[PDB]
């Protein structure tokens, strides 16, 4: 188990652990979280509460360094550092556990849902879609522009996500446009799985990534990625009938997951319609498809 | 964006365009089996590629074996039409190439856009005009062309005649637009309207008759009535 101990809690703050979150009041006598599971990618999330605008949070493995939060009062936002002290930091974790300063990360032990919702999510590739090499811990927020969002502004602060689009060169083979546009099999296979991506697990983590950053920071560009690599392999005839089978278990634990009432804004009636209901992936999906009907059936 | 009432007239300004109607590409006439089923048998159609400023007009006439052994032919009929536009404009000296194509059906929209992906500066564009281009086969001489075809060939006309040097463009479409709407809503009496004078005739190198500044006034007055009148039959009014 590992710990992310807190210099303070200066301001009133919602904190979210993975799924988990809770209150912290303006003062409030609030040094971390300890009981960590080792093994996992984790996201620690915060919003202020004087200010819900810019969820904004931090993607990082406790197996990488000893991480800690501290607030600063001139950027105004709650900060992830690295002590690279090791001695430094067993001292402070101990002497806050001592006395019993932090919340423990709640893990039931019935429970894979985080294991099943970052199967495939590794913090190498998390670094190279957000650029900020001096830290092994990623930023992510609410307002954060993908590359794709950008070429439709800085550079530095964006989400380099696989650009995926449907009506693109890449994405089309000279004189096959008709089979190429309506069966995406070429684009799936071997432009971006052979190609980009190398394997079917990296395109699930980017998958499973997007959607974490949709739904835990409601980034608007994220939200449009998870659903164009859906829509991909819904859209393909020919795809391995082990990708099928993990992508229903990916999608039934998200869909899962989200919460009832942000349905509305986290899900894309069309793509989901055409998903289960037209698309050649119409019947591949039997998991997903039961959780959707009886979950969102207004969305269908 | 869409073409319509409002922004009509960019037709006829000096940035090459073409409309592009596929209403006649795909063309069967239905029949009963002698088991008493239904099947189709295609005829030969074409596209309907026209330049509104110039009158010129690409013909490309789609021959049946086009079809021989393909399935779905609607859709794939969609996107032969792409391809043969996208053909077309390869084959046009750069200075020739259009900067935009109108569709007259919005279902061409993405099939023209994919197979035009190599000209990103080429607008692809529908229209809220409800167009009357598929009357184009009732056109005598484009007609016989189409169904005289054992291969597939490309055809050029000028669908004005010889209009632009009398009349702008923009009447010259009008008087287009009214004759193909006359000849969609009561082809019979279009055709005797513009051909029951024998004293007028078609040019050898026209598809129109010859008819003075005068009698286009008479025509086009008769073709209003026409529609008029089909109105009336039809809405009993
Ligand atoms: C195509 S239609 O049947 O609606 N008639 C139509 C359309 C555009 C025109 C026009 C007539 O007169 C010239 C200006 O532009």
């Amino acid at each position: 188990m590992n710990t992310v101990p807190f210099t303070s809690a200066p301001i009133e703050v919602t904190i979210g652990i993975d799924q988990y979150s809770f209150n912290v009041k303006e003062n409030q006598p609030f040094h971390g979280i300890k009981d960590i599971p080792i093994g996992h990618v984790h996201v620690i999330h915060f919003q202020h509460a004087d200010n819900s605008s810019m969820r904004y949070g931090y993607w990082f493995d406790c197996r990488m360094g000893n991480f800690y939060i501290q607030y600063d009062p001139k950027d105004g936002l709650y900060k992830m550092m690295e002590e690279r002290d090791g001695a430094k930091f067993e001292n402070i974790v101990h002497n806050f556990k001592e006395r019993q300063m932090m919340v423990s990360y709640p893990k039931i032990d019935e429970d894979d849902t985080w294991y099943n919702l970052t199967e495939f999510v590794q913090m190498d590739k998390i670094r190279k879609i957000v650029r900020k090499d001096e830290n092994q811990f990623s930023y992510v927020d609410s307002s954060m522009t993908t590359v794709q969002e950008n070429e439709l502004s800085d550079p530095a602060h964006s989400l380099n996500y696989t650009v995926i689009n449907f009506k693109s060169r890449e994405a089309i083979r000279p004189g096959h446009e008709m089979e190429d546009f309506l069966d995406k099999s070429y684009y799936l296979n071997t432009v971006m799985l052979q190609g980009i991506f190398k394997n079917s697990s990296n395109y699930f983590g980017e998958l499973q990534f997007a959607f974490l950053n949709a739904m835990f920071f409601g980034n608007y560009g994220s939200s449009l990625q998870w659903h164009a690599m859906i829509e991909l392999i819904c859209s393909s005839a020919t795809v391995p009938k082990h990708m099928l089978d993990k992508l229903d278990e990916i999608l039934y634990y998200q869909i899962k997951t989200l919460p009832e009432q942000y349905s509305d804004i986290l899900l894309n009636e069309r793509v989901w319609n055409i998903c289960l209901y037209s698309s050649f992936q119409k019947n591949s999906l039997h998991n997903t498809e039961k959780i959707m009907e009886n979950k969102y059936p207004e969305l269908l | 964006g869409a073409m319509n009432s409002s922004n009509y007239a960019e037709l006829f300004n000096n940035d090459i365009k073409l409309f592009v109607d596929d209403t006649n590409v795909y063309r069967v006439t239905v029949h009963k089996t002698f088991e008493g089923n239904v099947a189709t048998k295609a005829i030969n159609g074409c596209i309907f590629t026209l330049n509104p400023k110039t009158g010129h007009l690409f013909l490309k006439i789609i021959h049946t074996s086009v079809w021989a052994g393909q399935k779905r032919l609607s859709q794939l009929a969609k996107w032969k039409t792409a391809e043969e536009v996208s053909a077309l404009v390869r084959s046009l000296p750069k200075e020739e190439q259009p900067k935009q194509i109108i569709v007259t059906r919005k279902a061409m929209l993405d099939p023209l856009e994919v197979h035009m992906l190599d000209f990103p500066n080429i607008a692809i564009r529908p229209t809220e005009l409800r167009l009357p281009f598929s009357a184009a086969m009732s056109i005598d001489k484009l007609s016989d062309v189409v169904m005289k075809a054992t291969e597939p060939q490309m055809v050029l006309f000028n669908i004005y005649d010889d209009w632009l040097d009398r009349i702008s463009s923009y009447t010259a479409f009008s008087r287009l637009t009214l004759l193909l709407r006359a000849l969609k809503t009561n082809e019979e009496s279009a055709k005797m309207i513009l051909l029951s004078d024998p004293t007028i005739t078609i040019k050898s190198y026209h598809l129109w008759p010859s008819f003075t500044d005068e009698q286009w006034i008479t025509i086009e007055s008769q073709m209003r009535d026409l529609i008029l009148t089909e109105y009336g039959r039809k809405y009993n009014v």
